[PDB]
């Protein structure tokens, strides 16, 4: 999901 | 804890965060105010279909969380979470700072917000049929206005919006407490050494954020029953993981 792809 | 020093080492890094993540500088939004939008132009926008302008809007607020989320990421303390309150955190926060962020585009000597390169009032938006919704976040940009925020207190009010350790699924919550408390201390220093503490009792209630973004989901299920495969189709992926569940 695209939230966990921004933080990393 | 944190002495006096750590403290306005605090502040200081909060607002440079906020500073290299503003989406528009100030003075960019202010210089443009005479840019109105004409009758003529007010009026293509009325006549544009629901659904167009639905995701128009979509994909302007998807633009501005965008920069809410690289805000979090330079927050101090806000990395060293667990990514799961780290999720929490923003899933409930980000469209909660847009709102507040918003004030920066309303001029509110005549009602208008900048969108898509000039101003326009929130007769501009009719064709979304939520005018209750437009209404209310017109009205809260307003009430912030009256306050007369600075960028450094925006980006500390900002910070504590988002650092909420009251967010229902919260992991981590002890950590979360120690970080939101040090940016409240933060937050009240820089108020009384401004000489500012007078707009702590101006602020909007705590229900009155979670309020307007009820009523932002509330709508955007109305539409999506209306319209399933263009929210599917053409609405933005970040836009539905944060507000229909996907
Ligand atoms: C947060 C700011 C940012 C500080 C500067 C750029 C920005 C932009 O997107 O260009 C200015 C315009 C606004 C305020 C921004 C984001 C989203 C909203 C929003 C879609 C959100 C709520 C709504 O439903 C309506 C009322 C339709 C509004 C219309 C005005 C814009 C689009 C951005």
């Amino acid at each position: 999901k695209i939230l966990h792809r921004l933080l990393q | 804890p944190a002495s006096l020093t750590e403290i306005e080492h605090l502040v200081q890094s909060v607002c440079k965060s906020y500073r290299e993540t503003c989406q528009l500088r100030l003075e960019d939004l202010l210089r443009q105010r005479s840019n109105i939008f004409s009758r003529e132009e007010v009026t293509g926008y009325q006549r544009k279909s629901m659904w167009e302008m639905w995701e128009r809007c979509a994909h302007h607020l998807t633009e501005a969380i965008q920069y809410v989320v690289e805000f979090a990421k330079r927050l101090s303390g806000f990395m060293e979470l667990c990514q799961n309150d780290q999720i929490v955190l923003l899933k409930a926060g980000a469209m909660e700072v847009v709102l507040v962020r918003m004030c920066r585009a309303y001029n509110a000597d005549n009602r208008t917000v900048f969108f898509e390169g000039k101003y326009g009032g929130m007769e501009l938006f009719r064709a979304l049929g939520c005018s209750e919704l437009i209404s209310s976040i017109f009205d809260f940009s307003h009430s912030l206005s009256a306050l007369h925020f600075s960028e450094d207190e925006i980006a500390l009010y900002t910070a504590l919006v988002l650092i909420n350790a009251h967010r229902p699924g919260l992991q981590e919550k002890r950590k979360v407490e120690q970080l939101q408390y040090n940016l409240e201390l933060a937050f009240h220093h820089h108020l009384c050494k401004t000489h500012r503490q007078s707009i702590l009792a101006k602020l909007p209630p705590k229900g009155k954020l979670r309020s307007l973004c009820s009523q932002h989901v509330e709508r955007l299920q109305i539409f999506q029953h209306l319209h399933p495969i263009v929210v599917q189709a053409a609405f933005p992926p970040l836009y539905k993981e944060l507000f229909s569940t996907e």
